[PDB]
DNA sequence: TAACCCCCCTTCGGTGCTTTGCACCGAAGGGGGGT
């Protein structure tokens, strides 16, 4: 005898009905094995048949299970999706292995049929009919509802995974020297208790389960390590990722490198040192994800590097509360940065990468900033605390930066660690002018229909120059004005702009760019000793700028 | 037994449907206490998924509060529900609070958890609890009474407010009292042992109706001592073409605010093309320009005022060395107020914090001054604020925000 | 020939000020993974 569970109130979207969709031609390979599940859902209590009276209708198909004989059976709801209300989802996150507490003894078990365990909606049962053809449709055909939750449903995940949680709250609270992590079905049981009563302490739970209705197959009852785990594989003082599968096919297709590059993501995790900026390089691109993509040099070095890393058996181990969480960062190159995170060395809960390229101009310190965002908003997700960082910045570059940056920015406590390539400002810009040199009155200007332009300076020793320019435009030009001045210049320099968008990139101190033209002047800043950037308004009549800016126009 | 004040959404708009965020371990645990009392007591009850909204919540430590409090972000919800105004249950401003030479901060939000909440309007409270390495799903729950945080709450329990300070409005009837979400501001020009003495006072007469995060908190402040940041020209005896052309520039963009603002005569000075260090004297007209510009910015602005239907704006710009200016204003270039913070913090160690802090000052003030939170253009990269701002905050409501990168080309606001 | 969830890389269009160019950023759409 089973306990009902309470059905969870679900409703269309307002002033809209039931999906009426009708079928799609079926083959007759299809046709066949379908109607004999039709038949043991509705004995099992699954499926109800009456459904003349029913005017809605959802196509339904099936395919094989993957390289299995046996044949799955799925309905499109996607008509039903759209007019069916909107659920909050109670999945927020997925479980990390590097977050769990090594426990004594340790379970996996799932539920065997959960959504067909889960009792639909009363008064929506009505809207997942659904029809099937007998024989090709010769006849009318096999019409059925769902009395549970059905697969494609979007609101089967959520209800299903909400109603698992209320079967388990009774237990926890009774027995909160236990722990559970619940994903779907699949289920995690842990204790320090023997493994006498940690199996008295399971049955009591799998027993718990089938009163509500839910079995426990021992074909998915996993008793002894290593337990497959959320695609892990769970050792009594270590984890590990299940096997990953590089492809090696020697002609690459856009589809290729985006499979490619995904699993390299995927394995990243507890892999230290992935890096996939050469081959994602050469994703970018609207190119159909059929054209086949010869790899370039470095892409093919990056991908042969990566075959270092995977080629050797990497474990990670498990969080100790009572142990503080370090975070070490280590850059790569091209902005590029990989980390690890572990309590003692060389024991790593888990890696990462950072290698996202946020804005056409930037500098290390503010991807290492960000990188120290990333690490630090995952490792509240699995522990729940920030963990302390080891930064290859000296504390005199870092206080530099922060402090003279016009944006508020902080990295939380951390201590410098020497592992080259440091992470430091590659120039500085004066505060006041700089007394004996020689100030260049910069500007530029564009044709804004003939895209032609010039660009020159004017100094207070009579120097100057106008170049011309094409294809180019009005920012363009101000960069270029700056540019020249860097070019023709001494050491030390002054110089003077009007260009209030050239000197916003400039103040920020970048070390890369996307424009050549910007990477061209860090160059040239990186050789100076002294460099004062001044802005004035322009057609104001001042100095050198309204002499430079008739020349330039 | 009491009737519960209907409650409808804006024509039109959705409920509230925001993620929740990830929470620190200390977060959560305290989350998990408080909700477990609080759905002991009924506050609060479970729900499923087919409530469609969502709103975040967290929690915070008041300054010099050793205890967590409950925070729930309903920014979005009291955005989409229904102005009071309209139904006039809005509570007006009194423009002697920012008069009184002291105004405590109580806070009074603990008293709307006794008035119920209309039924149909309790789907719209739905929060969810987190929990570490997503062990467990996320908990729902929503509320079945007035929720802290919530704009109607004041509003609803506004009738039953004024009855219990009755005694004490008609006994001190110098004493100001301001309701603003979950506080009550009580300002006084009596002497600061008087001041907290009559604040005592309305504590326990508020348990002469709780008898029939707590109470017993208050914060001081002093609103007659609140000073401007005007903006500032420097004077020196010697100008160098630099020192010129930052002054040419910091005054074009005063014109803005300044319209009787001329740059002609001192323009003139920079007709050559000479090194910046420079130094060349003034003309005698110059002079004339100088002296008048600094008596046109020793002025208010001309036709600016407050406007009760339009929102107020708040911008910051980091100077530096712990140093925080800020302008609050409806109209661009046409400033309420300007201010600056120093020392604040943080201040030398941690921008955010001290961002954080500025942000609650300014919030602050404007409840003060207006009765209005501003919307913030905060100076910062939305992600570095996103990771760390409720590590900091100890208020409890949340203002709008927006992020901003203004390179400050010239220093209008500090020398 | 699909349901929900997390992540990364790319493109792209919407937004605003650096203006009718250029940059920032979130939504998708690709891929990896989980049930
Ligand atoms: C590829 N795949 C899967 C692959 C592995 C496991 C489940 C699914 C799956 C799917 C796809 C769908 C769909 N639609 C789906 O509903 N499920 C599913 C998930 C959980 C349960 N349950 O807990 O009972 C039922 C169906
Ligand atoms: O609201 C969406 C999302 O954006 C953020 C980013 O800081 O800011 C908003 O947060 C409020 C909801 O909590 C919005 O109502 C409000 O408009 C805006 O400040 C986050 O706070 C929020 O998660
Ligand atoms: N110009």
């Amino acid at each position: 005898p089973i306990s009902p569970i309470e059905t969870v109130p679900v409703k269309l979207k307002p002033g809209m009905d039931g999906p009426k969709v009708k079928q799609w031609p079926l083959t007759e390979e299809k046709i066949k094995a379908l109607v004999e599940i039709c038949t043991e859902m509705e004995k099992e209590g699954k499926i109800s048949k009456i459904g003349p009276e029913n005017p809605y209708n959802t196509p339904v198909f099936a395919i094989k299970k993957k390289d299995s004989t046996k044949w799955r059976k799925l309905v499109d709801f996607r008509e039903l999706n759209k007019r069916t209300q909107d659920f909050w989802e109670v999945q927020l996150g997925i479980p990390h292995p590097a977050g769990l507490k090594k426990k004594k003894s340790v379970t996996v078990l799932d539920v065997g049929d959960a959504y067909f365990s889960v009792p639909l909606d009363e008064d929506f049962r009505k809207y997942t009919a659904f029809t099937i053809p007998s024989i090709n449709n010769e006849t009318p055909g096999i019409r059925y509802q769902y009395n549970v939750l059905p697969q494609g449903w979007k609101g089967s995940p959520a209800i299903f995974q909400s109603s698992m949680t209320k079967i388990l709250e009774p237990f926890k609270k009774q027995n909160p020297d236990i722990v559970i992590y619940q994903y779907m079905d699949d289920l995690y049981v842990g204790s320090d208790l023997e493994i006498g009563q940690h199996r008295t302490k399971i049955e009591e739970l799998r027993q718990h389960l089938l009163r509500w209705g839910l079995t426990t197959p021992d074909k998915k009852h996993q008793k002894e390590p290593p337990f497959l785990w959320m695609g892990y594989e769970l050792h009594p003082d270590k984890w590990t990722v299940q096997p990953i599968v590089l492809p090696e096919k020697d002609s690459w297709t856009v589809n290729d490198i985006q499979k490619l590059v995904g699993k390299l993501n995927w394995a990243s995790q507890i892999y230290p040192g992935i890096k996939v900026r050469q081959l994602s390089k050469l994703l970018r691109g609207t190119k159909a994800l059929t054209e086949v993509i010869p790899l370039t040099e470095e892409a093919e070095l990056e991908l042969a590097e990566n075959r270092e890393i995977l080629k050797e058996p990497v474990h990670g181990v498990y969080y100790d509360p009572s142990k503080d969480l370090i975070a070490e960062i280590q850059k790569q190159g091209q902005g590029q940065w990989t980390y690890q995170i572990y309590q003692e060395p060389f024991k790593n809960l888990k890696t990462g990468k950072y290698a996202r390229m946020r804005g056409a101009h930037t500098n290390d310190v503010k991807q290492l900033t960000e990188a120290v965002q990333k690490i630090t908003t995952e490792s509240i997700v699995i522990w729940g605390k920030t963990p302390k960082f080891k930064l290859p910045i000296q504390k005199e570059t870092w206080e530099t930066w922060w402090t003279e940056y016009w944006q508020a920015t902080w990295i939380p406590e951390w201590e410098f660690v020497n592992t080259p390539p440091l992470v430091k400002l590659w120039y500085q810009l004066e505060k006041e002018p700089i007394v004996g040199a020689e100030t260049f009155y910069v500007d530029g200007a564009a044709n804004r229909e003939t895209k032609l332009g010039k660009a020159g300076y004017v100094t207070n020793k009579g120097r100057q120059k106008v170049v011309p320019l094409t294809n180019t435009t009005n920012q363009k030009t101000e960069l270029q004005a700056i540019y020249l001045a860097l070019q023709d210049s001494g050491l030390e320099v002054n110089i003077v702009t009007n260009s209030q968008y050239a000197l916003g990139i400039i103040q920020a101190q970048p070390d890369k760019s996307e424009s050549e033209l910007v990477n061209q002047i860090i160059e040239q800043l990186i050789k100076k000793e002294k460099v004062y950037l001044a802005w004035v308004p322009a057609h104001k009549g001042i100095g050198g700028n309204e002499q430079v800016d008739k020349l330039v126009s | 037994p009491i009737e519960t004040v209907p409650v409808k959404l804006k024509p039109g708009m959705d409920g509230p449907k925001v993620k929740q965020w990830p929470l620190t371990e200390e977060k959560i645990k305290a989350l998990v206490e408080i909700c477990t009392e609080m759905e002991k007591e009924g506050k609060i009850s479970k729900i499923g998924p087919e409530n469609p909204y969502n709103t975040p919540v967290f929690a915070i430590k008041k300054k010099d509060s050793t205890k967590w409090r409950k925070l729930v972000d309903f920014r979005e919800l009291n955005k989409r529900t229904q102005d009071f105004w309209e139904v006039q249950l809005g509570i007006p401003h009194p423009a002697g609070l920012k008069k009184k030479k002291s105004v405590t901060v109580l806070d009074v939000g603990d008293a709307y958890f006794s008035v119920p909440l209309d039924e149909d309007f309790r789907k719209y409270t739905a929060f969810t609890i987190p929990s570490i390495n997503n062990e467990t799903p996320g908990i729902r729950y929503q509320y079945n009474v007035l929720p802290q945080g919530w704009k109607g709450s004041p509003a609803i329990f506004q009738s039953s407010m004024t009855k219990i300070l009755e005694p004490f409005k008609k006994q001190n009837p110098d004493i100001v009292i301001y309701q603003y979400m979950d506080d009550l501001y009580v300002g006084s020009d009596l002497e600061i042992g008087q001041h907290r003495t009559k604040i005592e006072e309305l504590r326990q007469h508020l348990l002469r109706w709780g008898l029939t995060p707590f109470l017993w908190m208050g914060y001081e402040l002093h609103p007659d001592k609140w000073t401007v940041q005007p903006i500032v020209l420097p004077e020196k005896d010697s100008w160098t073409v630099n020192d010129i052309q930052k002054l040419v520039g910091k005054l074009n963009w005063a014109s803005q605010i300044y319209p009787g603002i001329k740059v002609r005569q001192l323009s003139k000075l920079l007709r050559g093309t000479k090194a910046l260090t420079e130094v060349i004297p003034l003309t005698e007209e110059a002079e004339l320009e100088l002296a008048e510009n600094r008596e046109i910015l020793k002025e208010p602005v001309h036709g600016v005022y407050y406007d009760p239907s339009k929102d107020l704006i708040a911008e910051i710009q980091k100077q530096g060395q712990g140093q925080w200016t800020y302008q609050i204003y409806q109209e661009p270039f046409k400033n309420l107020k300007t201010g600056k913070y120093a020392r604040m913090r943080g201040a030398h160690t941690n921008d955010v914090k001290q961002l954080t802090e500025a942000v609650q000052k300014i919030t602050t003030e404007s409840i003060v001054i207006w009765g209005k939170t501003p919307k913030f253009k905060l100076p910062i990269q939305k992600e570095t604020w996103e990771t760390w701002w409720t590590e900091y905050w100890q208020a409890t409501w949340i203002p709008e925000w927006e992020f901003v990168n203004t390179p400050p080309l010239v220093k209008l606001w500090y020398q």
